């Protein structure tokens, strides 16, 4: 029971070796077609006949993907979340996707005052918020202008622009100066420190486009992505049904959410 | 020893007949209803039961013929009479000869305003019809009582036939022919029977309906009535038919220490008796055909709703009791009117209520079904007279069905009722207040199970009681628990199986072996694995040494249904069924002659050893099929394989061994503490294999 | 009767059709009649003999997906990518994919479910359109009543082949407008591997699973692109190699038709 | 695992419910004038040994409609067909059609030019309107008492005919001329018996050849014939000896789970 | 796996960039009159040793907004609390919530009944108004002193706060009446000490409750008091030993994201 210091342990390889809560996120598109209001008893009859306890599958309802994104919510033991694919909406799709698939460690930031810098491709800069809009403009090492006059916040260059989300990646080991009301919107200095299996992302509709690591070297379709076609909510709902026990083998329980965690991060 | 389970089981079997004939009589009519407008579905019947004089029921095309219906009363004799027939007024003839059985007359109107007949004889003592509409056909009753026929015409718009009654009416559907029959010809059905026992608004939709112990404790103050159905016979009011006992509705509040509670309650009676005063025979007399009242023999139902926090936990009840305090019923005087000369007077009569039993019930009052609880009463005869003056009825005991209300509208009843619920509790809180993948979980359950307890509990034999006194059951599904797993016993692969070589033996009485028998009937392989599936039949011929492979069988199975909590009581006889029939494929067994041990396998093993150094012997299959039709045989836990391995590996005595083959518990558990690694792996291979 | 299929083996250490279905836009974009004179040729250059290769004509997806009917052994179909057409692309995929076994259903009067993932409903007409309630051990529908069919639930509407698939395990009341449309129970047995599917213009949308957390890309499903059909037919004769040493030939259907019927 | 590598068996000498399809003509239907008849030839069935609801019904309006590509969908089939003495022909080419595996290339008319191999080789043509004519060719491709361009020329062999069966001889090409729009024709190769139907025949002869075959006339077990005169006595009959009619047949060899790369449909 | 908690770790007797938040009331700041204090805070850091962009600046107006979901951003976390002489419980609630660890669960009050576990469970009400009214109930689901179906006689333990702890009474069931609009209501259960936190306070009477605990206040040395008169002398003076400060705590315990306790389904 030593919790903090990781110590190996010792097994076998030829000995005989070898309740929770599900969840669920739907765009108001399937609520809109479905026309049916009791449909809550209808699924949770459903996944009690699947083999889950009654009156313990809850629902969340939201109104746009980027409105979504907004404080996302990792409160469940099994993120399963569908997504409508847009074919004008592929950069919000790409970052909801890595913001809810990724254990993403944070520090907090003010930029009215400081200056900031990165060291690894682990450093990202994640802005959350309703109206955020991000200057950048990087500085020489004597801290003087590069491409903007430091003194005035106008010769930026503009990274975002009307989004509700947004990641960004500078170049590491130069300092930045960044700009941008916080008023209606917050940002953050995080650190990628791993893969969160805690959490299930649907497709529907399209092809494979999503890019979970920003690295161009690498696009891993890893399979925690799905996708199926559609032309009627109740089908999607019923194939999701079907295959609950897949879903369940394919991911586990959130690593940091155990006991065994309780020292290292709290979930 | 354990396996005796098994035995049992398909021994009292035979009971479940007895509940299956009381479930026939258990194995429904919808109704009665308001007399209102609507579609009866095709494949739906018409039990329609009128009691007052008019016109019965009536179809409307509109385009095809009108079908109307007469009811008319005995005692009338060749005369004229007038009816209401589609609004307009008709007079129709009547002759009647029968005195206590009423008599219904279809009239047809060959189109909307056509010519007026009367035909379509009936006579019925209940008073009951039938209409079906079915096939491009229309049925109707025909024939006299009991058995009779069904008139059949054609004429066109079938399902869009809508009739309208004035009466109360059941709906039934084809499956209860047989069931219409007996509720038509015997008599008026209990009204217990229903579904819909008030005739109130009609519904057509009308259904009936981990853990923790909740437990409510509250308090009744129940006030209901009765109600009178009385009918005018014909003539001119000189005697009447019926005067009877119908449901009644009552719906009230009251205070329980703040709380206005709204109780809602209906009544109904069963099982009255039906005294005749029997007038002259001259048409002008007082004449009554049935009287009924209510006497020792007959009882009263209340059904009570009211909401609480005791009875919005209703839906699973794991105990129920009443204490009720006995209320008496006092009844009033009834004046009739007879227009000439001085009426009869009804005085006296009164009885006293009890609680002699409880149950859960249906009502509904406008589109609200309900999961009530009925208070059955028993009855009990009082002091007070009861006569018919004016006439030469006296010194009889009871209460007439013509005014117990006695001018009080309600009647009161007091007491306690106490009820257990079980509640969905997930964990040790958020409880409630308001109300397949079990193959692979057990299946993956059967890895942990210990080896001491079980051969313990494979030494404690089980029986018809210890098999679910360690299971939770709910009161109303526990009085069906060993009935029907039986009766899905009853239908087992090894039923079968026992009752092949039962007809195989007797018709024997009419190989292999040494002659003809009913056991005697690679190639030695095949026999010998022929041969051993059929010896496994022998387990329930109690011919048997020590334990056997069924004690171990019903042991765990016992086991994995204590641990498991994902099956539900109806799943039971399911898991019991598959797991008797497919646990442990692989049997082995072994006799034993003059110092030698024959032992054959299904799977196709064979092997011969003597019991002094265990020297391989030669195989004689037709000796062993001599010897094993008539000699102890012993479940072979320990086959020669594990035997061998022992008398090798270690330096067993020759007791162990002696015992051994013979499977002595005792030497089997020694083994077990000692924890070799042989008797380890096979009690493990033995294990494993327990999966559906 | 057994030479070695699932029994015992030991081992040690020209006359066959090929068809190719085409849809109409080749034919009225190019505008000529002779082309087949010149594939044949070009596939008797090739090292194939005269008339041992068929052609048959499909007006659209929707049309040819109403009952196909294999006409060779070896079998190669050309699809274009539809903006909006997606699910019926990769259905007929799944469909014309792999090997079926239907038996028939009489969807109006009895009930249905089915008993493992590896059950289906298939359904195809000129017009379908298919409404399902489930049911319960009461015998009432949930979220439904059992009489009205209106408060039923869509699944399908207007639609020419429609596969779908429900919560398996409990009994289902559907309902159809069957003078119009046809409904088979059907189980997935396994991988009908002497057909294959070429894409024109997409982006691999073909699933031919309903595992949501499995969709493999077999060997029979490609993509190239296109901007003159002509391009698209020489490029397929060329590489004629690369098709047959994919597919098998022992795959042969006991008789010309989609999936078998009750057996 | 794999099938269809068959390997040699070995046994020794030392050893002692499903679908059932019926079909009959509109004019038996007629002639019963009842309704209910089905559920009296089930619940027969039933006592004879058949589970109820097990025993399907099926009706085709005329012998040239039932011509018309007849699938079969049953594990055992008895076909029912109306004698007529002028149809010799379409009987015999339905028993034909319906009592012997066929596997079958599609082929067309205008580009290729088609021939045959073997005697197991033949041509069937299924339409609501089949004309076929046919020209022999020479190995010059010149003309035979018919001109490749002309289409006046060419012979006929069957006009009109719901079901038509061909057959020429080996060993030279042949150009075809048929309605496209109205019928089709297949190349097909006869594999062997179909054991999975059997053809009972009202009245008749004995008419039905089974083959294009002169010197064989074989009369198969599965051929049998009854005489009548109301339908009910016959439908009585065949009711009756249902064990001796599922004795003489057996499952579809074709049907089994020995399917997998059997050459299949 | 478990990161090996299993296996005990056993050594010998004998053997021989970062972020610190500062948390201050609005009216500190108002009272400092100054726009740049943040530079010269930053300067006299980087002159202690810390590397700049290290401490960073949050402001919360009062103790009653800032209990409303609470957050720790940095590694470190040193609060300056203005203490109140009437405002006791509510500072007493906010070192509770905020110096502890817990794990919650959601509650959904409008179907299921609540109780108590142990003497481990508390339960937290958050929101801009939380009032939270109580009746027990007997052991067979009767309110005493409390009408079960009357949202009038239940009594009352919470109004008009921001930041409420309740606890009642465990091995009886509750039923909760709180005005849910602008509230919301969590099981929690305490796991032990959070070290990721530090409380100093200005004037107060060491008058911190931080355990329910009627018995003992364990006075620990993450909680300190300092006198004040110009807020300027406070900051010199927590940012002068702040080595010692750093000493206390440790920075083993950060949470993954600035959530006060740890949601759960």
């Amino acid at each position: 029971q030593n919790y903090g210091i990781n110590l190996p342990i010792t097994g076998s390889m030829d000995i005989a070796y070898a309740t929770s809560t599900l969840c669920l996120y739907y765009p108001t598109e399937a609520a809109t077609e479905i026309n049916d209001n009791s449909w809550k008893d209808t699924l949770s009859q459903l996944f009690l006949t699947k083999g889950w306890p009654t009156g313990s599958v809850y629902f969340k309802e939201y109104t746009n993907i980027a409105s979504f994104s907004v404080d996302p919510q990792l409160y469940c033991d099994y993120n399963v979340v569908l997504m409508k694919y847009d074919a004008t909406l592929q950069l919000d799709m790409s970052e909801l996707a890595d913001l809810i698939l990724n254990e993403w460690l944070c520090n907090p930031m003010d930029i009215t005052l400081y200056y900031y810098q990165q060291t690894d491709e682990a450093n990202k800069w994640i802005s959350m918020g309703s109206s955020c809009t991000i200057k950048v403009c990087p500085l020489n090492t004597q801290t003087l202008g590069i491409g903007c006059l430091t003194t005035d916040a106008t010769t930026f260059e503009e990274v975002a622009t009307a989004e509700k989300l947004v990641i960004t990646d500078v170049v590491d080991g130069v300092n930045h100066k960044l700009d941008v009301t916080t008023a209606t919107c917050t940002i953050r200095n995080c650190k990628k420190l791993g893969p969160r299996e805690n959490v299930a992302v649907i497709q529907v509709g399209g092809s494979d486009i999503l890019d979970i690591t920003a690295d161009p070297t690498t696009a891993p379709q890893t399979e925690r992505m799905m996708r199926i076609n559609w032309k009627k909510w109740w089908q999607v709902f019923y194939t999701v049904v079907d295959y609950v026990d897949q879903i369940i083998q394919v991911m586990s329980k959130r690593s940091r959410s155990l006991n065994s965690a309780a020292f290292y991060y709290r979930v | 020893m354990a396996s005796l389970i098994y035995r049992q089981l398909l021994t009292n079997s035979y009971t479940v007949d007895l509940s299956d004939e009381i479930q026939e009589i258990g194995s429904l009519l919808d109704g009665p209803y308001q007399p209102t407008t609507f579609n009866p579905p095709v494949d739906y019947w018409m039990l329609l039961a009128p009691t007052t004089p008019g016109v019965i029921v009536e179809g409307t095309n509109n385009t095809d013929r009108w079908l109307a219906t007469i009811l008319i009363e005995p005692n009338v004799q060749s005369e004229n009479r007038t009816y209401t027939i589609f609004g307009i007024q008709e007079q129709l003839t009547v002759s009647n000869t029968s005195q206590d059985q009423w008599k219904f007359i279809d009239v047809v109107k060959t189109t909307a305003n056509g010519s007026i007949g009367q035909y379509g004889p009936l006579l019925s003592s209940p008073k009951l019809y039938a209409v079906m509409k079915h096939n491009e056909k229309l049925y109707t009753y025909e024939g006299q009582t009991p058995n009779a026929t069904t008139a059949h015409y054609s004429t066109t718009n079938y399902d869009s036939v809508n009739m309208t009654a004035f009466c109360d009416f059941y709906i039934i559907p084809r499956s209860e022919e047989s069931k219409c029959t007996e509720y038509i010809n015997n008599g008026l059905p209990p009204i217990q029977n229903t579904r819909n026992v008030v005739p109130l608004s009609l519904t057509a939709r009308d259904v009936i309906h981990l853990w923790k112990e909740m437990q409510y404790n509250r308090d009744i103050t129940i006030r209901f009535k009765f109600a009178n159905t009385i009918i005018k016979s014909g003539g001119l009011g000189y005697k009447w038919s019926e005067i009877s006992f119908k449901p009644a509705n009552y719906q009230y509040t009251y205070t329980r220490d703040g709380e206005e509670v709204t109780a809602h309650t209906t009544c109904s009676v069963n099982g009255m008796n039906d005294f005749s005063f029997n007038g002259g025979y001259l048409p002008t007399d007082f004449v009554v055909s049935k009287f009924e009242v209510i006497k020792e023999n007959s009882y009263v139902y209340i059904d009570y709703w009211d909401d609480s926090q005791a009875f919005r936990n209703v839906v699973y009840v794991r105990s129920l009791a009443a204490n009720l305090n006995s209320v008496m019923c006092t009844g009033g005087s009834y004046n009739f009117s007879l227009p000439v000369g001085q009426w009869p007077v009804l005085t006296g009569g009164a009885v006293s209520l009890h609680s002699a039993g409880v149950t859960l019930s249906t009502q509904f009052t406008d589109f609200v079904s309900l999961n009530s609880l009925r208070f059955r009463f028993r009855l009990a005869v009082e002091e007070p007279h009861f006569k018919l003056t004016r006439t030469r009825l006296d010194r009889l005991y009871g209460l007439p069905a013509a005014d117990p209300n006695n001018g009080k509208e309600y009647y009161e009843i007091a007491g306690r009722f106490s009820l257990i619920s079980l509640v969905p509790s997930n964990d040790d809180y958020q409880t409630p207040i308001a109300n397949g993948e079990l193959r692979e979980e057990f299946n993956a359950l059967s890895q942990e199970i210990a080896m001491s307890q079980l051969i313990d509990l494979a030494l404690l034999p089980l029986d018809m009681f210890s098999m679910f006194s360690g299971i939770k059951s709910t009161i109303d599904a526990a009085k069906s628990m060993a009935t029907n797993v039986m009766k899905k016993f009853k239908k087992s692969g090894l039923a079968n199986s026992v009752s092949t070589l039962t007809d195989s033996l007797s018709d024997a009485a009419s190989s292999i072996g040494s002659s003809a028998s009913a056991w005697t009937d690679s190639s030695v392989s095949t026999q010998t694995s022929t041969i051993s599936r059929r010896l496994r039949l022998k387990e329930m011929a109690t011919q048997t040494e020590g334990m056997n492979f069924d004690d171990i069988s019903a042991a765990v199975l016992k086991t994995k249904i204590d641990k498991s909590t994902q099956i539900s009581p109806n799943t039971i006889p399911d898991i019991v069924t598959e797991a008797s029939e497919k646990f442990i494929p692989n049997r082995a067994y072994r006799v034993i002659n003059n110092d030698d041990v024959f032992e054959a396998g299904i799977d196709g093993k064979f092997f011969a050893y003597k019991v002094d150094t265990f020297e391989e012997i030669p195989f004689d299959v037709q000796k062993f099929a001599d010897l094993v039709t008539d000699s102890p045989v012993i479940s072979a836990i320990i086959d020669f394989k594990t035997l061998k391995n022992l008398n090798d590996n270690y330096g067993i005595s020759r007791q162990q061994a002696f015992n051994l083959l013979r499977s002595d518990p005792r030497v089997l558990r020694e083994f077990i503490n000692q924890d070799n690694p042989i008797i380890r792996n096979r009690i493990e291979q033995l294990i494993m294999q327990c999966r559906l």
